[PDB]
Formats: C-alpha cells, structure tokens, sequence
C-alpha cells in the first residue's frame, strides 16, 4: 500500500557487491541477480528513496556486466511516472559540490524520477584514480544516482547534508566515504570533525547517517568506536561487515540506533555468511517511533557451515589417507544432503510442486584443524587433502566445489 | 628493528647527494620501475647491517660508476639507523670508496662509525674495525649472520633457494651455524667433562697410600657432569626436534591457505638425521613432494609448485628460527602467480602480519609494481603512504612520498 | 542558425569520439572528453534534429571511470530540454531495440524529456567483451542518454533493419550495422547472408541512409569493406574507422549515393594522416531537392603537427654524429614550435579575445626519423639517433606531449 | 617458417596416462590460457620427442605421470607429434619412453620410433627408426638450429631469463648457432623495441659485444648491467626476439612463456606493442603463429585478442588430478 501522505519510506541496502565471482560458470551471476531482486522489491514496495551504505561495487573499477546490470535494474525501477514526493530544503550544490550536477536526479527538469537512489563510497570502490572518482559518481551522472557523502582532504572532515522535506517531516542524510580507519580515528581524536546542523525547529529532525568503517576490528586502533559519533544523531547505517543482524543496537547513553544491514552476496565463506540475509525497511515518522519491517532475499544459494575439530575424535591416526578422508566425506556428503533438501522445501513448498523442480546447488563450508596431537610432538601431521582432490571431486554436486572444507591448525 | 637508510652512491644512486628512506611499522612498500632501483633499498640494507657484497657485484662495482659521472675518486656512504635488540639506537654509518685509476680501480672499503646513541646523544664509537663491524652488528640485532643474508634480506638474483637445490646446498644453509654453533658449547663441554673426569683420578690416587680430608670432596663433582653431556645433548635434541619441527608445523599451515586453498598434496622438508661417521649427531635436509601416502623427489619435478612455496619456507623458518627482531624481506612475491595464488597468497600475507601484531614489530618490505597484487594487500588499512623510487633528467634515481590517496 | 524550415531534418555526423585517450598524460589527458563536451554543445546551439555518429565512442572496450563520467556528463544536460523533437516514430521500434524491455528510441519514452536524438553503432575499439557478450554503448542506452542500433547477433545471419521518422513530408530511413571484424563481413556478403528489409510503402520518397564502422583500404589482400558491396537504393553513408577527415562527399556513378568520412576528433595516433582538421558535420535534409552540407569546425583540438623527415633528406650529417644530429633536430622542433605557437595565438586571437596574455596551450608535436644509411654505402654503422624519450625530455614544459615527441622507426 | 599441427601429449606431466589428448593451434597467433596445470609443460613436449630433450635437473624420468600417484605398476608416455613440414610433408614420429619398474627400481630407457612421411592422400612412407638418427633427423626437416628451439622459441618457464649469468656460458653457447664476424644484425634488431616498448629514461641501446654480456649504453658509455641491472626480463625478452627473427625459420615462430613477468602499468601496456609491430610486418612472410602462455588481463586486454584470433587454447584440472584442454571461443574472456 502507499505510505500515508505523511510517510517516507527508505530501502536500507548496503554491500550489495556487484561484481563478485564474475567468471564462476555455476555462481557467477548471484550479486547483481540479487541487487536485482531488491530494486524490484523497491518498486513494487512504494518506497520513495533508496540508500545505500557504500560498498555496492566489489571492484574499485567495475565490470561491463555489473555496470549494465546496475543501470538496467536502475532505469526499470526508478524511472517512472509518478510524482515523487520529496520536497527538497537544501541546496545541493554544497553537497554534490564535485562538478555542475548540483540539482538531485529527481529534481531534474528533464528526467521525472519515480524512486531517487542515494548512497556514500564503500572501501573496495573508494575514491581511486588520477581524478579522485568512484563508481557511484558515475552512476551520478547517469541521473540515477545521487552519490553523496564524498570526502577530499583525510585532516578535516566536513559533513555536508542531503535535507529532504515531505509533508511535515524532515530528513537529514549525513555521507561518510571509505577513508583509511586510523585517518578517520586521528581526525576523530583532535576534533577535526564538523557536523552541521539545521538552527530551524528544534526536535523536528530526523538525523540519518551512514558509516562504512569497522565496527569492533582485530586491530588496536583501526575500529571506530561507537560513541565518537555525536548525540544529536537518530540512527546510522553500519557497512563494510558481511554479517547481518536484522535486530538495532540500542545505545543508552548516546540515544541513536544502529543497524547492520549485512550484504547480499556471500563474499567470505566463513561464518560470518551463515546467517539470514536480510534487506531493511524504514517508515519515518514524525512525532511516532520509526517502524522497521525488514525483508529476506530470495535468491541466495544455500549457506550453512559447520567448524568441528579434528584431532578431537577418536581412531585419527595421523598418518593415514584412507581413515580419515571417510570421516571428512561423511560429514560433507551429510552436510550436502541437509542443504540440497532445505533448498528443495524453500523452493518448491509454495505450490510449485507437482513435479520435482529444479534445485540451485548449495554453498557448504565444513572447518577442520588438522593441527598435531596435543600430547606429542610427531614429526608427521595428518595427511590432509586440498581442493584439487577433496573440493573438485564434488564437481556437480555442490556449488563451492573449491573451498567446500577448511584446513587450519589453531596457534 | 630497523629505522632508516641512507644511499649515497650504491648503485644507481649518485654520490654527491645521500637519500634517505624512513622505515615504518609494520611494512613499507616500495614500487617503482624497471631501474629505477627499488630493490637497491634492501640490498643495501643487508649490507649496512651484514657488510657483505650482495649477490653477483664483483669488479668493484657496487658504488655510483665514475664514467657516468666523471670523478676520478669516487666514494659512498650506507647509514643504517636500527634499534638494536638491547634498546641501544645504532646509527650503524659505514663508507665505501672506489680509486680509479687511469686503467685498473682498487675497490677499498673503508671504516665506518659504529655509535651506540644513548637517550642522551653521546656518540660514542663503539667500534671502527672495517673487517669486524659485519661480524659484530648481527650480534647487536640479535641474529645469525646467516640468517640476515638468506633470510632475513634475500636478493632476487639468488632468492630461489627453499625450493630448490637441498643437499648440495639447501643444507650448505643449515649446516655453516647451529651444527657448529652448538658444537662449540659441546666440544667446550666434553672437555669441562673431560677436565673433571681425569680429577677423580686424583681422588682415586690418594687413597692408595692433606689428600685424604679432600679425598671425595668431588667424587660426585665427577659426575655432576657426567649427567650433563646429555642434558646439553638434549638441549640438542630437543631443540631442533622442536624449532625444526615448528617449521614443517608452519609451512603445512602456511601452504594450507595460499593455492585457492592449496597445491601439492603436502610439502615438508625431509628431516632425516644421517647420522655418518665423521660427526655423529647430524642432518640431511630434502624437500619432497607428498602425493598421496609416500614421498616423492621436488626436484626437476615441480613448476613456479615452486616459488609460490619458496616463500613460504622462508617466510616460515624465520618465524620461530629468528624471532627477536621481526624482519623480513619479501620481496616480489608476485612473479609467474595465476589469478587465486595471488588472491590468496595476499590473505595469507595480511593473515601473516595479522597476527605478528601482538609481537615486538614485524618488518616488511614488498617490492611489486603489479597493480593486481597492490590491490590485494589492501595498504588502505596499513600504512598512509608508499614509496617510489625513479629516475630523473640527470637519471640519479631519488625516492619520494607518493601518497597512498593517490593508489586505484 | 535559426531553426530549420518545418520540412527540413537537420542531422549532425560525428565519429571515433574515443574519449579517454591518453588518460594518464597530465597535460594531453583532457583532450578527449573537452572535444566531446565541444561536439555537443556544438549541436545544442544548432538546433540539430538528430545526431548520428559510427562508432568508437570509447577508446577500449573497458572505458575507464574518467570516460564514462565525462560522455554521461556531456549527454545529459545538453541534450534535454522541453522542445519536442517533431521526428514523429510511425513505426514498430521494438525489433531494433529488442535487447531489453526497452523497445522504443528515447525521445518517445514517457520518462525522457530529450530534445535531440543521437543513434550510434558499435565500434571494434568497445565491442562486446567479457563473459555477457556487452558493449559500452549497451551501457549507455541503458543510461537512456544514447539509443543503439546495428548490434549484431550472429555473424553469419545478419538483418540490418531501418528505423523511420516523420516530420511534415520528409521520409527517414536510418540503416545502420556496427563493426564487427571485416573478414566475416566479407564472408557474409560473399554467399549473401545478408538481409536489407524496405518499406513497402509511397516508394521513391524515403532518404536512405548507412552507417559503417570498417576499414576503407586494406594492405593485405581481402580485408577490408568493398564499395560496390552496399545495394543500389542507398543515399548517403558514413564510414567511420577511418580517422582521416575531409569535408566533401565522394560521388558514386553507379551506386545511387555518395560516401562521407567524417574522420574522428581526438588525436590517437599522432601519424601523418591525422593532421587534418577536425569537423562535425551538418545535414539539412528536405523532400524535393538535394539536402545540402554545412561543415562546421571544431575550437577545441589542441594544435597538432608532424614531419616525417629521415636524416638522409638533409645533407651534413655523418654517420658518427651524435650531438649534431641531435642538434639539428633540435632546430627543427624548435621551429615547428615556433610555427605551431603562432598559429595557436592566431586561433586565439581570433576568438573574440586579443588582450588577455594568459596562456597559450602546448602544440602536440610527432617526429618521424627513419635513420637508414643510404644503400649505395657499405658503411655497417647507422645514423645513430638519442634515447627518443631523452631526446625529448628537454621540451617538457613547451610541447603537450612531453615523453614521445619523436619515434625513430626505420623504413627502407 | 613451416607450421605445427599437432603434438602428442600422452602420459606425460599432468596430463592423464589413460586418454591422449592434444591441443592444436591458431595463426597467426596462439594464445593460451588458465592457472599456473599443463601450459607450462606444453611447450615442454615439442623438443621433447624432436631432439630428445629431457628438461634438467631431470634424470629419472621424472616428466612421466608418478604409477604411485595412479597406483600401478607399469605407467608411461608417448609423442607422435602429427604435424607440418617445409614443403607439406607432414610426420610422425613417437617416442617410447617409459616409466617401467623393476623389483624396487625404476630404470629407464626407450625404444624405436618411427620416421612416417604423411601423404597429401594418405599413402604415407617410414624411413628408419633410430632414435639418434631421429634427433639428426627432425630438426633437419624442422628447420630451426639444435639449440635454438630449447632456449629461444620453446623455452622454458624460468630458464627464460637465461642470458643474464655470465660471459662464459653464453659464449660457447653462441657456438652451436653458428655450427663452427657474421654477428652484425641481431643488435641491430635489439634496441627499436626497446626504445619502442621500454619506457625507460636511463640507457639508450642494449649490445651484447665480445665476454657476451649485457652491455647498457649510458650516454655512450657502457654501463654493464651484468650484476648491475625488470629491465632483465625485458631484455631477455628482446634477446629472444632478435635470435628467433634472424638465423632459423622453419618451426614456430616465438612461445614466449610468460614474457610479461615483474613489468608495471607503463611498462605492462607498452609490452605487446612491439609483438603487434612484429606480427604486422611479418605477417607479409608466409608463416607466424605468436605463441603466448599468460593469464595477465591488462597485458591481454591491450594487444586486442579479439582482433587476431577466434579461441584461446584454454587448460584446465578435473577431478582426477588430470588436465584437460578445452575450447573456449575468444570474447569469453574477462
Ligand atoms: N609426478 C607427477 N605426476 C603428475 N603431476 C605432477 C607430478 N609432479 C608434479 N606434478 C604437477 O605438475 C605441476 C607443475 O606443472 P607446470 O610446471 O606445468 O606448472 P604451471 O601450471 O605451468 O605453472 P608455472 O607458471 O609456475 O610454471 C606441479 O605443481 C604438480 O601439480
Ligand atoms: N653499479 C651500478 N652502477 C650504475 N648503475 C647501476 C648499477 N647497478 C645498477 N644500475 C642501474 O640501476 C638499475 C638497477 O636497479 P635495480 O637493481 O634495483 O633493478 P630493478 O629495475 O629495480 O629490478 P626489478 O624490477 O627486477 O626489481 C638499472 O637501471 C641499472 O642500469
Ligand atoms: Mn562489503
Ligand atoms: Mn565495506
Ligand atoms: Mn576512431
Ligand atoms: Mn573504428
């Protein structure tokens, strides 16, 4: 239905990474398939705009398939005929103040754009180049796209917002570009940071950020903390991490929600890909709590993982090839045979059963530490194979017949 | 650790004007092109450090050549600057000089200063010997000598050894220290033993008739040593039956994450003690490929699963095998590497300087100019700058501060 | 001008824009895309109906992000305004644009307010590469700011189809193939496989036009597109990959039309025959007379010349020279430089503006030194020459392209 | 030159000791494919089975597919090689190399091949079967000299960078060219590509005057680069792409395994240039076919393979830890 004549709705995507296994003859249409799949969902859901947290190419420089993919999907879902309803408040000049395209896409004289998407830079298509130029500036361009949210100097950060106006509600859209997480963390440390706010109607402001940096990283100081974002803030979208959540990370002494959004193509196999994909939607509201309904993704190949311990189990002798290949094969043969028959029910228990309909192959991901026994010191470890007899000897079978089974050893 | 360097004249670089290269925490990258000389930077490092002529500079020609210059005398300058493994801050200068002659040059390396400077400054030369500096700084970084100059510094030109040639030299590696290392302590011991073993002798006399209330005062002392031959034969044992052992523990581990997953069945190296009767205790190393359940001869048998491993049996040993200071220089990785040998070898690569975070410091300096691999390291989390070394009009090569905002 | 006569089509031809081109010279490295944006908005003002072009939009078939952002940068808000373009589409459209739902050329769609059309072909210099079999110019129509036509789908089975247009009395018929590899063009019209659909209907009365994208004359032996291929019923035709400009139309005596090469307008390589001006040319078309040609010039290409001069053309030059050979074409740069300098402040005076002493941008310049010794001689030793990228590395900050102003090739 | 229609590559390297399978060629370009799985040991079965050359560091037959891997007892390999000659009389000749097993040894030897001269209609003839008249035999019908098909046209994979080692080597290896002042011309086609495709700002003009070495021109002195020297690869590269266009010509013309090894973006564009140039030119002689093993897209994205050739001779690896070559047509690559 359409959003009541008070109502914004927002698509909250984010590391949709298209361009991701482009040559993989049996996964190699998966990313722009499914960022495909979630523009559909956008024009047949009424949203009014699209936001994206960075990170949409997987490539710095694209690929001739991802960018027509991109564009064709853009040009059959936001241009249309109806009349867009975001009043405008700002200037965007200072904020698409990269070259003469100061005026939004939707805002153009020449183009009647039905549904406007917007989004920062992400770290695999950052600003790179003679000339300091991202993707998304390209599909700026296009008029389909409003990249915002660029940075030019790493020592002073200057946050220029979008303010979109509909009915009686407001809307801020704060970028932040993909720039090296210690850069960022230096420039936080010394105050070299401005967030400009509206000095028109207090409270009446909704305040949307979106961030594409670490959130807890491995690293010392390369993550950026949560609380160095200000208070004045309503929520922020969190790229670059590969896991979706589809709950918000209340934050009681900073008052902003977090989301994590995820992705749409499964980059890593680890575990971090294991989860539920989502893609999120935002009904903002004045004067009324903001409503999250979020939606799954319907064509992503199956991902469930398992990490169980070698040396663990009993009868490894480490120094065989036929004792212990068999207890690795029955657990990914096993494995296979549960994926296989939940891709079966997802697909086929929607009335579209009468014969047995085709299956997509699934992504199976099995990890074993092959590390010595914890009491000896034996000069052999286990002779474990690789992916050239233990992943393409299940060539049909499965569909990451590379990297079906991990072999580490724990430090 | 190491610090900074100072060329001014060694290779390509001129001598009337030194150029200095400030090392970081945890790589610095230097990219460049075809002679411009980024590789000269390391070459030059393991000499300031080890003071030996890196691999094929014979005729004296190591140093900015004088014809394309014009001077008659022609002289250089290596400033090494290295926190040494005490904390002592070494400005390790040394001095190369080259006297042309109207025909024949004589090649005559001169002394450098060795100063050890203190939070207070005091230059102090700690020693000026021109033929005792390269057999005294590996002692002040806390390595081997034959670590720094196969290892820890390699060179291009020679930089296939770990799959390649074994016995007739692989072992010529393992066998010039350690064996003659631990010998030395040992060969010390038999005679500490050997000392006290006739001084029972002396004991067992005086009963035979002052000598007899310091009678046994060491009948056991006797044998207090005795025991301890083996004690330090199973310092022996033990030792590279643990720091060998952890080398073969790695390098599966380190393979196991590189080819798309990984290449030839299994690789290790063939630790089989051939014990031959000229020394005893002794070694024999060979590294062979494991298709399924028996071993089979690496040699002229294998294709660039070679070099790809090369690395990772040097990046394994000096891991554990020379592990004060965390200093490596890898150098063109990406040499004859598919498309997931380079994708992977560059996860593994982030993975190795991933954990050597919690670490005193680990040092790498990657020398590439393959924008694929560039990329794949991913310095956008590492490091804010790289390095690049090029020519100019005159052709005196310089290295500048190339931002890595500039890098696609 | 004014607006043309309600009867007349007004058409514009381009070609081999090649946008992109030398994208890392810091001084030659906006050429391209300067020269683009001048094209268009030499069309604009122009009050041009529709603008044709044969191919070679952008330089590779992987444009770089610099290419794409200027041609879409160009396209959009030069090409759009709320005049109607009064070229009324009587036709089905859906077969020519039948690789997406996007069946109809662009002005007619109900979300495109562009007031003047622009049909290009694909070009061997961004044809279709990768795994999906995609085109650049596939891109782009899907930007909408282009429309694509004369894609092809098998080499051997080939269909060219017209697209017809009206305005008043005046019949369009647009004819178009791109450029694929000449010999399986030659193949495909030795046995005929070809097929030319016409419009059954008011015969005699329909302008009918091509656009080519092949080779004009081949060194080998059947490699190139013959003239007397192209059927009888044609009227005009544009035929690009041919760089080289001229200005007139060539006159067939037996094909019922005459050929036009409107050149490119980049320099890409700096040869002999790319020293002639660049022009975009106007086509003012109307039933009942021959429509006639209004070539105009281009102010946005950097100066350009070149000499293709061997050191055996003047005399003193010994074959050990080393620093008077290099002396002597120092001279000669010094004064092509001078000439070229001259005519660049000439062009600019001529502007509107003879006051401002700012700038004065760097002429390209290309030497060509075929150091052979004469054969007459058996002296072994050549005419040695300098290190070409050092030889011309003392004239950076007077010549665009600072590294190679010369090439010292040989020829017999 | 005279071309290559097939070779024989059965048993051999990773190639199965079951199926026999072979790849053919393109002119006037043969492109090969894939990851790093047969490709390089393709070039290894041409001298193989022509001159009995056996790669070195290679003296236990190391080359035949391992019985352990498979797991019997009796494994070998053989090549016949169907190909052309200079007047179109085509060959076969293959060589019996086995692999064979004595109680725990693994001895090696051969047997007799033959010496067929293929009909225009099928009505071959065999002429004597020896295998040291074979190597005297089929270079004399192939052309190319017997020590130019090893290191200059089918070289190895890292025996490629061979003229940067030392004077001695290299000059009693130039011997074998001449068969013993006719060095003259091949400097002479060293330094237009290099000036060409090697933008470097330091030396004009590489020689390799008398000890045969490496000599760079450093405004006209010479700077050897022997132990002061990319530029290595670049002019190895060259090296091989003078000697292979001036003394011999009957077999191939150039397999440059991996040329484009340590050479950057300025360096990787420029590389094909002088290949194109070359192609070009001589593609007036009747005979080229450039045969390059790479997988660098921006080295092939720049010389325009779809412009030359219709298929890239592609490799691959499938379950059984076997290579097996496939046909890819040329716009399928990315
Ligand atoms: N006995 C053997 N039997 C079968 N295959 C073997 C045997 N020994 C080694 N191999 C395989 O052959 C590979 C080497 O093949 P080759 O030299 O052609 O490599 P490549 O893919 O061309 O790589 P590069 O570019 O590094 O040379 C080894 O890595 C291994 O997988
Ligand atoms: N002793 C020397 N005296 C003068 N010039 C030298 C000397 N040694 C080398 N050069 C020059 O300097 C360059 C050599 O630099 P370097 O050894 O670092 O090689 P490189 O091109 O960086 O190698 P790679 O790309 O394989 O790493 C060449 O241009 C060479 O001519
Ligand atoms: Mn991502
Ligand atoms: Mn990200
Ligand atoms: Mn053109
Ligand atoms: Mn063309």
């Amino acid at each position: 239905d359409y959003p009541d004549p008070d109502t914004i709705r927002i698509l909250i995507t984010t590391d949709n990474h298209v361009g991701y296994n482009e040559n993989d003859p049996i996964t190699g249409d998966d990313s722009w398939k499914t960022f495909h799949e979630v523009m559909m969902l956008a024009k047949n859901n009424n949203v009014d705009m699209v936001v994206q947290s960075g990170d949409l190419f997987h490539v710095n420089k694209p690929s001739k398939k991802s960018l027509y993919q991109v564009l064709k999907t853009l040009r059959l879902c936001c241009m249309g005929d109806k009349p867009c309803e975001l009043e405008l408040l700002s200037d965007p000049s200072q904020v698409f103040h990269y070259d003469e395209f100061t005026n939004v896409n939707y805002e153009d004289p020449n183009f009647n754009i039905s549904i406007p998407v917007f989004g920062i830079s992400g770290n695999h298509d950052d600003a790179s180049g003679d000339s300091l130029l991202c993707p998304m500036d390209i599909l700026h361009a296009t008029g389909l796209i409003n990249h915002f949210g660029k940075v030019i100097e790493s020592d002073k950060i200057k946050v220029v917002p979008l303010l979109f106006q509909k009915g009686s509600t407001k809307l801020a859209l704060y970028g932040l570009a993909a720039v090296r997480d210690e850069r960022l963390f230096r420039t936080f440390k010394d105050g070299g940071v401005t967030f400009e706010v509206p000095t028109m109607r207090e409270g009446e402001w909704f305040n949307l950020m979106c961030v594409h940096q670490n959130h807890t990283g491995h690293t010392n100081t390369a993550f950026l903390p949560e609380q160095f974002l200000p208070d004045f803030l309503d929520m922020v979208i969190w790229g670059h991490e590969h896991e979706c959540i589809p709950n918000l990370v209340h934050n009681p002494i900073k008052n902003f929600d977090v989301l994590q959004p995820g992705s749409s193509v499964a980059t890593s196999l680890c575990e971090a890909e294991a989860q539920p994909k989502y893609v999120f939607i935002l009904d903002i509201k004045y004067g009324e709590a903001p409503k999250m309904t979020p939606i799954p993704l319907e064509t992503i190949r199956t991902f469930k993982m398992k990490s169980i311990s070698l040396q663990d189990v009993p009868h490894l002798r480490p120094h065989d090839k036929d004792a212990t290949s068999k207890y690795l094969i029955e657990q990914v043969e096993e494995m296979i045979r549960d994926a296989n028959e939940e891709t079966k029910q997802k697909l086929a228990d929607d009335g579209e059963g009468d014969m047995v309909a085709e299956l997509p192959k699934p992504l199976i991901r099995l990890r074993v530490d092959y590390s010595a026994p914890s009491n000896t010191q034996s000069p052999i470890d286990y002779q474990v194979e690789n992916p050239r007899r233990f992943s393409n000897r299940f060539v049909g079978r499965v569909a990451n017949g590379n990297n079906v089974v991990q072999f580490y050893k724990k430090r | 650790a190491i610090y900074k360097l100072s060329i001014q004249g060694i290779r390509s670089f001129d001598s009337n004007d030194r150029e200095t290269i400030e090392f970081g925490k945890p790589l610095t990258l230097i990219v460049g092109m075809n002679g411009s000389g980024k590789t000269t930077i390391i070459e030059c490092l393991k000499y300031a450090t080890t003071g030996d002529l890196p691999p094929n500079s014979k005729g004296g020609v190591f140093i900015h050549d004088p014809k394309i210059t014009g001077e008659k005398d022609i002289r250089a300058q290596v400033k090494l600057a290295f926190t040494s493994a005490n904390g002592l801050n070494m400005i390790v200068t040394r001095n190369i000089q080259l006297l042309m002659k109207k025909t024949t040059t004589t090649f005559k390396t001169l002394e450098g200063q060795l100063v050890a400077i203190n939070n207070s400054g005091d230059r102090s030369t700690l020693s000026t010997r021109s033929l005792e500096l390269d057999a005294q700084v590996p002692l002040y970084l806390g390595v081997p000598k034959a670590i720094l100059e196969y290892v820890i510094f390699c060179h291009q030109e020679d930089s296939l050894w770990p799959l390649s040639e074994p016995s007739n030299l692989k072992k010529k590696f393992d066998e010039i220290f350690q064996a003659m290392k631990f010998t030395k302590a040992l060969d010390n011991l038999k005679s500490i033993k050997k000392d006290m073993s006739v001084d029972i002798k002396l004991l067992k006399q005086s009963v035979e008739h002052k000598e007899w209330v310091e009678l046994q005062t060491r009948s056991f002392v006797t044998d207090d040593i005795d025991v301890y031959s083996k004690a330090l034969d199973s310092a022996i044992m033990k030792y590279h039956g643990l720091k060998m052992q952890d080398i073969n523990r790695i390098i599966d581990e380190l393979w196991k994450r590189t080819y798309s997953g990984t290449d030839i069945d299994t690789i290790k190296i063939r630790s089989d003690e051939v014990s031959s009767t000229v020394k005893g205790k002794s070694y024999n190393y060979r590294v062979v490929m494991y298709k399924q359940d028996v071993e089979l001869d690496m040699r002229g048998r294998c294709s660039a699963q070679k070099v790809l491993a090369s690395i990772i049996i040097r990046l394994a040993l000096s891991e554990t095998f020379g592990a004060n200071c965390g200093v490596i220089a890898l150098d063109q990785p990406t040499t004859n590497l598919d498309e997931e040998n380079i994708e992977s070898l560059a996860k593994s690569l982030h993975n190795i300087i991933n954990m050597r975070r919690h670490q005193k410091n680990f040092q790498l300096i990657v020398i590439t100019h393959d924008e694929k691999f560039l990329g794949h390291m991913n310095a956008a989390a590492f490091t804010d700058h790289f390095f690049k070394v090029k020519r100019d009009d005159r052709q005196k090569s310089q290295i500048e501060w190339v931002d890595i905002n500039r890098v696609t």
